[PDB]
């Protein structure tokens, strides 16, 4: 059933950790090898009625968030004022040689 | 943008785009 | 998936670490009895309160179809337990506010829909008449009327691109669902129109403020930067969107607005209609200043301010510095969304009606011939 | 055939009155606006006095105006000028002159040198 | 062959084609003005034989094109069609024998109403203001017997009044003035308008008066065309 | 002057004795002259387009 | 004394020419001319239109050879067009931009040109070096000049402002006959087909009739009420129309010394600005300044056609030769052959 499920993906996660292990107490870098883990949960057991918030999946991501986080816890607008600058460079010039 | 006047003909295009294109979700039924 | 999709699972997982996260700093607290603890139902997550202490909570953003505005109705009753639903009698929490909405708002966003084919459809019908007078007329030709050729070309090509997609992409659910490389194109096409059409209205405001306020004698200058300014140099910010927008956020065929790519075309565009509007107080400035030496009544001196107030505006596009921003209300944007299309679609057939049937150089011409 | 013949004139006291009647015989009476033009001896002609198509306008000079009255008949073509409490200084010839063109506002070069829709003139002397 | 004289005319028609255009740069740079001054009123120092005495002189690199019509007979009805293009008609009136007034007031009446001149401005310079101050404060005030409006005539409140100037001379120079406003209001549409000048034929800044007006001439032109005013 | 009066009446003089004939006479020449140059107006009648340079 | 004296014989000349004229006017082409065949509607449009030019067009004149044409504006040129093709064969820049006339040689070489310089230019086509040049400046007269035509390579009639007409020439510069009698402004002038006569009607309602050979004054007509502004001569030489400042044309005669019609219309009340009569002398396209060129009827005195296709006033109107096309001036610088 569910059970055999949930200890499937739950040492799976941990063996993707590794590469970013010690430094789980960020935001940046905790945005691919988390949002793989709730996936897990989803599928398998969409099946049954309880969905995401399983009772036994509750516990195993509130638990997670305590293995990891207990000790711890310019580009863009470049392209945009730059045309815009270049505007009145342009209006001045049709007014004035 | 957004709530902009200029790409207010492309707010609206967004808007009555997502009726015809994206399904409606389950409110709380069968859900969170 | 689609993009709105995946970047809505992506947007959710970001609440679910910061929830979890959450409830490990903040403590817990001793309520009234049995009371409503917190509880994560899977979009957003509830803090610990007291029973009997309903929660009202913005609906998130993650579905497209949910609007930030209304709020949840979640439960809990006095025993100390959240609602349970009489049909799967498990916690439940009411998100059905946010979405009740969308049936009632599909109606009403529909009369635009008519309203945005059949306002473009008096830009064409009474524009090829208006551009078909100054072409067969060529004695009414003038620096003033080539440069309405020009302005009229732009109207009618943004207003036929408009209904394409208005017809094509917009209520064909597979053409989005299975994104095209053609509506990717169309939509780089639509983007450049519009900010050509956009940038004319500039062109027209410079000449108009280089022919009256400064520069008078000085007469027929050189069409190079004129024809440049209007139909060359929105190539710079279409192009530069279109790149960004295929590396960093492809949407499905681009129809989507949540991202500030867009300022890219509607920043140049947002600076271009301010240049228009101090352009508009100074011909008005001069126009007053040329009926008081003539000395006349106060009374008749705002009569015509107003008169040529109301027909330089559908000219120089002043409609969108006078409202360059939509309320967050909503007793205010149904009028203001019925106010904004009356203007923005009526555009071309405004101008058509104004500088070229109203025209009293115009209505002689054609009345000899 | 543009003729323009008055009549009047002969010594008159100062303080006295007279009737000059111009008869215009060739040319329509009503299309065209009609003008009174003196000459001093020794000086220039003068403007004194014009009448609009049908008695619409009646302007006057600096000197003539309230002491003289020019009237028109459109049913005898005859222009007058009733002239009253004369002075010293109006003994001058009086041509009666003629706008140059019919049914406009404007009249040119009527007290030019010489002109051609002109008439002789009485000479209208004071004693 | 009978195609290859073509090409000749066609080239022909492409040099002449060439210098039709650099022309109508030249031509449209150059704003044509009439000088239409009184006799005897000083209208050649107005601004400082042959049947137009023309004068080129620029003003902020704009090339004025003034015509003094000399050496023409007295009737001036057939020949003032021709200057229905120019800019502006610069009218000189002499403010002092017979009546010099009336004869220049009912000369701008018919320019004004002429159907051909009726969109052509009209500036005028009121000259011989110098010598005005001289005869109404003493000697023969041939302004009072000319004129049978003017003793129960008083000066308007918007009269500016200049050093040096008698106030009998500011309620007789401002009635002149008067006199010649009252034609090109009443008998006026709204097309050409008429600017109102004084001067003493010795003013070395005349050429400045000219270039406003024509300017707020040119204004009015380009307000008529976007149907703004 | 008088000297120029004079010159009407000696001008008009020699024009009283030139010939006059009547209208009927005078202007009968019209009514044929129209009539017979009337084959060669291409202003009366519309000429094809092989026969105008038009 | 012998003032009143002249008046006393003048105005008996004056009767004696009037009731001479009188006994005369039998009929007047008003009671025989009733019973003609009126030719109807006559509807004419623009086939070639040449817009070169950037000032108002004042005057125009066909050639010999009916192709080249040459149009004088207000610019200060005086283009010379091909009707044919619309090609300018030659644009020459004139010293003074006042250009009131101009006239083409009846061989195609010089080409004339008066205005308000009082100044008759006459410049050389056919160069040796293949430029254009003036080949003569006539000078002398003391008012603007009206209209100029050419006699020959070597004489050239003129009329000016100053009530006196001229006739210079070209080989030495100086004029031979100066045609005296005019009290206005002289405004045109025709020749007739034999080079002998020539008509002029001037600001005073008078349109006299010289002879190139002396200074006399053969005719006068008084039958107009305001200023003559426009006259031609009919095809036959022996009757010519004026059209004149009062809104109407009349077509005058030499052998009867009187008018014989006046064309008049109710609505019309603008002065007519140049007239010209066909190849058979059946049409009498006058130019009014309503901007139209009413086509009128020199036999049935009826409107028989109107050209419309002007913006501004028709300054002058001129008709081939041979009677193939009619090309009209107006103030909008566009010259539309019709």
């Amino acid at each position: 059933n569910y059970e055999t499920a949930v200890q499937f993906c739950w040492n799976h996660y941990k063996d993707q950790m590794d590469p970013i292990e010690k430094d789980w107490c960020d935001w940046a870098m905790i945005s691919r090898p988390y949002s793989t883990l709730r996936d897990c949960l989803e599928h398998f057991a969409e099946l049954f009625d309880l969905g995401f918030p399983n009772p036994l999946a509750e516990r195993i991501i509130f638990e997670t968030h305590q293995i990891h986080f207990a000790n711890c816890s310019d580009v863009l607008l470049a392209m945009i004022i730059a045309p815009i600058c270049l505007i009145p460079f342009l209006i001045t010039l049709v007014v004035w040689r | 943008c957004g709530n902009l006047s200029t790409c207010m003909l492309g707010t609206y295009t967004q808007d009555f785009n997502k009726f015809h294109t994206f399904p409606q979700t389950a409110i709380g039924v069968g859900a969170p | 998936k689609p993009f709105l999709y995946v970047v809505g699972r992506k947007k959710m997982m970001d609440a679910q670490y910061k929830c979890y996260d959450r409830m490990q700093q903040l403590p817990a607290y001793q309520g009234e009895g049995p009371y409503c603890n917190r509880t994560w139902d899977g979009w957003l997550c509830w803090d610990d309160t007291p029973a009997g202490v309903l929660s009202y909570q913005f609906c998130p953003d993650y579905f497209p179809d949910f609007d930030p505005s209304e709020k949840v109705t979640k439960y809990c009753d006095e025993k100390g337990v959240w609602f349970k639903h009489p049909e799967n009698n498990r916690t439940w929490s009411n998100y059905t506010m946010c979405n009740a909405f969308t049936p009632e708002k599909l109606k009403n966003a529909y009369v635009l829909y008519y309203l945005a084919i059949v306002g473009h459809s008096l830009s064409i019908f009474t524009l090829v008449i208006s551009l078909g007078i100054f072409v067969f007329f060529r004695s009414l030709g003038c620096q003033r009327v080539t440069l309405h050729k020009n302005m009229f070309l732009t109207y009618i090509l943004n207003s036929m691109i408009i209904i394409i997609h208005l017809v094509e992409v917009v209520p064909n659910g597979e053409l989005v669902r299975r994104d095209p490389v053609s509506c990717k194109i169309l939509h780089f096409f639509h983007q450049y129109m519009m900010a050509c059409n956009y940038f004319w209205m500039l062109c027209e405001g410079i000449y108009l403020h280089t022919l009256i306020v400064v520069a008078v004698f000085t007469e027929k200058q050189r069409l190079r930067w004129y024809y440049l300014l209007g139909w060359g140099f929105p190539l710079v910010p279409t192009t530069i969107h279109a790149i960004t927008r295929a590396v960093y956020f492809n949407d499905n065929c681009w129809l989507s607005v949540e991202t500030h790519l867009l300022y890219i075309i509607h920043g140049p565009v947002m600076a271009a209609l301010v240049v228009n509007f101090f352009f508009l107080l100074n011909i008005v400035r001069v126009l007053v200043t040329k009926m008081r030496e003539t000395h006349e009544a106060e009374s008749h001196m705002y009569l015509k301010a107003v008169k040529a107030t109301m027909i330089l505006v559908p000219l120089l596009g002043i409609q969108f510095v006078v409202f360059p921003w939509r309320p967050s209300n909503k007793m205010l944007g149904k009028i203001y969304d019925y106010v904004m299309h009356s203007l923005i679609h009526f555009q071309g057939f405004f101008v058509a009606t104004i500088y070229c049937f109203c025209n009293n150089e115009v209505q002689t011409t054609v009345k000899r011939q | 055939q543009v003729q323009l013949q008055e009549s009047g004139g002969g010594l008159v006291q100062p303080g006295g009155s007279l009737r000059l009647s111009c008869a215009a015989s060739g040319f329509t009476f009503s299309n065209y606006k009609m003008n009174w033009v003196r000459q001093a001896p020794g000086k220039g002609l003068e403007w004194v006095s014009d009448i609009s198509q049908s008695g619409a306008s009646i302007s006057y000079t600096g000197s003539v105006k309230g002491r003289f009255t020019i009237s028109r008949d459109n049913a005898k073509n005859t222009l007058y000028l009733q002239m009253n409490s004369l002075k010293p200084e109006d003994t001058a010839v009086y041509y009666c002159a003629r706008c140059p063109a019919p049914f406009t506002r404007d009249c040119f070069d009527v007290t030019s040198t010489t002109y051609a829709y002109r008439g002789q003139g009485t000479q209208v002397t004071v004693s | 062959d009978q195609r290859n004289e073509e090409k000749a005319q066609r080239e022909a028609n492409k040099k002449i084609e060439k210098q039709l255009q650099k022309d109508k740069q030249v031509y449209r740079a150059t704003h044509r003005l009439l000088l239409l001054g009184a006799g005897e009123s000083g209208k050649n120092t107005i601004v400082k034989t042959s049947g137009i005495f023309e004068t080129k002189f620029q003003v902020d690199k704009v090339n004025f094109h003034m015509f003094d019509v000399g050496a023409q007979r007295d009737e001036r009805r057939k020949w003032i069609q021709c200057f229905n293009d120019v800019t502006a008609i610069i009218f000189v009136v002499a403010s002092s024998q017979t009546n010099r007034l009336q004869a220049a007031l009912k000369l701008f009446d018919s320019i004004w109403n002429n159907k051909w001149l009726r969109d052509t401005s009209v500036i005028l310079f009121l000259n011989k203001q110098d010598l005005l101050a001289e005869k109404v404060l003493a000697g023969k005030s041939k302004i009072e017997d000319y004129f049978p409006e003017f003793a129960r005539y008083t000066t308007p409140e918007d009269a500016t009044p200049e050093p040096g100037e008698d106030p009998r001379v500011t309620r007789a120079k401002y009635f002149i003035r008067d006199e010649f406003l009252r034609i090109s209001t009443a008998s006026g549409d709204g097309r050409h308008y008429c600017y109102p000048h004084f001067t003493c034929s010795v003013d070395t800044e005349n050429i400045r008066r000219v270039f406003n007006d024509c300017r707020d001439i040119i204004q009015r032109m380009h307000l008529r065309q976007y149907e703004l005013l | 002057s008088i000297a120029q009066a004079r010159k009407l009446v000696e001008q008009l003089k020699m024009e009283a004795n030139i010939d006059r004939i009547k209208v009927s006479k005078a202007a009968a020449d019209l009514m044929a002259y129209c009539e017979a140059h009337a084959k060669e107006d291409p202003l009366l009648t519309p000429v094809p387009a092989s026969e105008n340079p038009f | 004394s012998e003032l009143d004296q002249l008046r006393q014989e003048a105005e008996q000349l004056k009767n004696q020419i009037r009731d001479a004229r009188k006994a005369c006017a039998d009929a007047t082409l008003s009671q025989i001319t009733n019973n003609i065949d009126p030719v109807g509607r006559i509807q004419m449009r623009t086939r070639r239109t040449l817009r070169g030019h950037l000032a108002k067009i004042y005057a125009m004149h066909w050639g010999t050879d009916s192709r080249l044409l040459v149009s004088a504006s207000q610019d200060g040129k005086l283009i010379i067009w091909d009707s044919y093709t619309t090609n300018k064969v030659h644009a020459i820049p004139l010293r003074s931009s006042w250009v009131m006339t101009c006239a083409y040689a009846p061989s195609g070489n010089y080409v004339a040109c008066g205005g308000l310089d009082n100044i008759c230019s006459i410049y050389n086509l056919k160069t040796r070096e293949g430029n254009v040049r003036v080949s003569r400046e006539l000078a002398g007269h003391t008012g603007y000049l009206s209209c100029c035509r050419f006699l020959d390579d070597n004489q050239i009639v003129t009329s000016s402002g100053d009530t006196t007409c001229a006739l210079w020439d070209i080989e030495t510069g100086q004029q031979t006959t100066t045609f005296t009698g005019h009290t206005g402004d002289v405004m045109s002038l025709s020749l007739a087909p034999d080079t002998r006569l020539f008509v002029s009607g001037a600001c005073d309602a008078s349109a006299k009739l010289w002879d190139v050979r002396e200074g006399m004054c053969r005719q006068t007509f008084t039958g107009h009420e305001s200023d003559i502004n426009a006259i031609c001569f009919f095809p036959n030489g022996n009757a010519f129309a004026t059209g004149s400042d009062d809104a109407t044309c009349r077509l005058f005669d030499l052998r009867a010394d009187q008018e014989l019609m006046t064309y008049s219309h109710d609505n019309i009340i603008c002065g007519i600005t140049s007239v010209s009569f066909s190849k058979s002398g059946r049409l009498l396209l006058a130019g009014y300044d309503d901007f139209n060129c009413n086509v009128w009827d020199a036999l049935k005195a009826d409107r028989a056609g109107v050209l419309a296709g002007h913006d501004n006033r028709v300054s002058c109107l001129g008709v081939t030769d041979d009677g193939m096309a009619v090309a009209t001036g107006s103030w909008d610088s566009f010259l539309k052959i019709w």
